[PDB]
């Protein structure tokens, strides 16, 4: 019932910076708000209980404040091990509810994605299927738009995307976009295009091929 | 010294019952209140309910009534029962102390009617064998398998740098995943590059040369 | 420390007891009055070797550990000594755990007998809250 709204949805910072995460309740919950950390799917860890109470064993850089409907989780001088998800949970009323969470990510220099497109393999075609794959690797920030175009028409049906977690090696992001059609659909068209729109350039990166050929 | 651990089947068919066990060690199952929390694929968290000292239980209204939380003092464990599940009950389930100070590692429970299915592995190579520049990206598409997971390597592990293996996604009840590998244009095609895909659940392992 | 009535009400409000799981502040102030007369250092020895501690007289058999009570459960995972502070933090945290059981505030006998469904609001009105 009680709705907890967290913001910002995502925050990108450099180790050493200090941050403040917000959690707002739709109803007053006095001090019955708790903060959790979770680096992935990995088990959540209680950081602050009852809005501002410290928990023995939790780093001093973590602190909480607020009361009623407005709460804040503060991390002074974020450490490299602090990146991950942060959630607030209220225990004032049953059912207990969690906020949508805020993702703390690592900030780095912007980087354009390296885009590659691949036609359906002869093996998949022999089986009656036809997947067109597009890889967009090592880019930053994470926000990006991928648009597929068949014979000049934007195509949304049959497109499935997958994003990797921020890269442990260089803090970039990578993504795969796959357009799956039947063999008959695929052979009914000629031009296939993967268009990527990213902060790095005002003009989309366009990769494509024509079925008959090259 | 309190520690929790969830255990139970990882797969439940639609309409059937999901059952999980949380083993408590370090202290008795009656020295605290005990809860069940789940995390959906989208990362959202749901507090399913808890059982307190008196044996009284509190269940999330959204679960209607499909949910039951019980405990066994002799084994020092407590359980979760969720009836008539649907695909939407797919999530990571955690048991935790009501105080929130202790959590299990969590266990994934997938709801699907799919049968074990080995993946089809397809090579991803540039259109018409091309090659522009000093580097080339190749790939491997692993499609139509169930259940997760699969392990993918390139050249049996001898080609490990410049690799991006993406999280699997569901496509008509079956999983699909892809991996790309980038090498110098002087490396391929002069040297062979092969995708190796193993799917434990189906006892399969296939190689696909690019 | 012996809290003044209004002083305790404001403190309990700050510690989030007003409307905690549906219990208005009045219930808690009333409970405290009848349990310990607002005295944080109140202690009561029971026949079973257990002792009640603090402003809300919490039991050492079930709720806190004093290192000398047989069959201790320590449900609040806290030293009973923490329940005797001038700082009510610990007592509130434990009271919240206690009231979170199906028994609710019925856990406190004095509450049921002299507070349970009466005009508990009478304990808070008049104050600066």
């Amino acid at each position: 019932d009680i709705v907890l709204t967290q913001s910002p949805a995502t925050l990108s910072v450099t180790p050493g910076d200090s941050v403040s995460l917000s959690c707002r309740a739709s109803q007053s919950i006095s001090n019955n708000l708790h903060w959790y950390q979770q680096k992935s799917h990995e088990s959540p860890r209680l950081l602050i209980k009852y809005a501002s109470q410290s928990i023995s064993g939790i780093p001093s850089r973590f602190s909480g404040s607020g009361s009623g409907t407005d709460f804040t989780l503060s991390i002074n001088s974020v450490e490299t091990e602090d990146f991950g998800m942060y959630f607030c949970q209220q225990s004032n009323s049953w059912p207990y509810t969690f906020g949508g969470g805020t993702k703390l990510e690592i900030k780095r220099a912007d980087a354009a994605p390296t885009v590659s497109i691949f036609p359906p393999s002869s093996e998949q075609l022999t089986s009656g299927g036809a997947s067109v794959v597009c890889f967009l690797n090592n880019f930053y920030p994470k926000d990006i738009n991928v648009k597929w175009k068949i014979d000049g028409s934007e195509r949304q049906n049959g497109v499935l995307n997958s994003w990797t977690d921020q890269d442990s090696k260089d803090s970039t992001y990578s993504m795969s976009s796959t357009l799956t059609l039947t063999k008959d659909e695929y052979e009914r068209h000629n031009s296939y295009t993967c268009e990527a729109t990213h902060k790095t350039s005002t003009s989309p990166i366009v990769k494509s091929f024509n079925r008959n050929e090259c | 010294e309190v520690q929790l651990q969830e255990s139970g089947p990882s797969l439940v068919k639609p309409s059937q019952t999901l059952s999980l066990t949380c083993s408590v060690t370090g202290d008795s199952v009656t020295s605290d209140y005990w809860s069940w929390i789940r995390k959906f694929p989208g990362n959202k968290l749901e507090y399913m309910g808890y059982i307190s000292y008196s044996g009284s239980t509190y269940y999330h209204p959204s679960l209607k009534s499909r949910i039951s939380i019980t405990r066994d003092t002799s084994k020092n464990q407590y359980y979760l029962q969720l009836n008539s599940v649907t695909t939407e009950d797919t999530a990571t389930y955690y048991c935790a102390s009501w105080g929130g100070d202790v959590w299990g590692a969590g266990t994934t429970v997938t709801v699907s009617s799919a049968k074990t299915t080995a993946p089809s592995v397809y090579p991803l190579a540039p259109v018409c064998g091309d090659t522009t520049g000093s580097s080339v990206t190749l790939g491997c598409l692993v499609k139509g398998y169930f259940p997760e997971p699969v392990t993918l390597t390139w050249n049996s592990g001898s080609l490990s740098s410049g690799v991006h293996t993406f999280p699997a996604v569901l496509q008509s009840d079956l999983y699909t995943l892809s991996s790309s590998v980038t090498v110098t244009s002087s490396t391929w095609p002069s040297q062979s590059i092969t995708c190796n895909v193993a799917h434990p659940a189906s006892s399969t392992k296939v190689d696909k040369k690019i | 420390k012996v809290f003044g009535r209004c002083e305790l009400a404001a403190a309990m409000k700050r510690h989030g007891l007003d409307n905690y799981r549906g219990y208005s502040l009045g219930n808690w102030v009333c409970a405290a009055k009848f349990e310990s007369n607002f005295n944080t250092q109140a202690t009561n020895r029971n026949t079973d070797g257990s002792t009640d501690y603090g402003i809300l007289q919490i039991n050492s058999r079930w709720w806190c550990n004093d290192g000398r009570t047989p069959g201790s459960r320590n449900l609040c995972n806290i030293p009973c000594s923490a329940l005797l502070s001038s700082d009510i933090t610990a007592s509130v945290n434990c009271a919240k755990a206690i009231v979170s059981d199906g028994n609710g505030m019925n856990a406190w006998v004095a509450w049921r007998n002299r507070c349970k469904g009466t005009d508990v609001q009478a304990w808070i009105r008049g104050c600066r809250l």
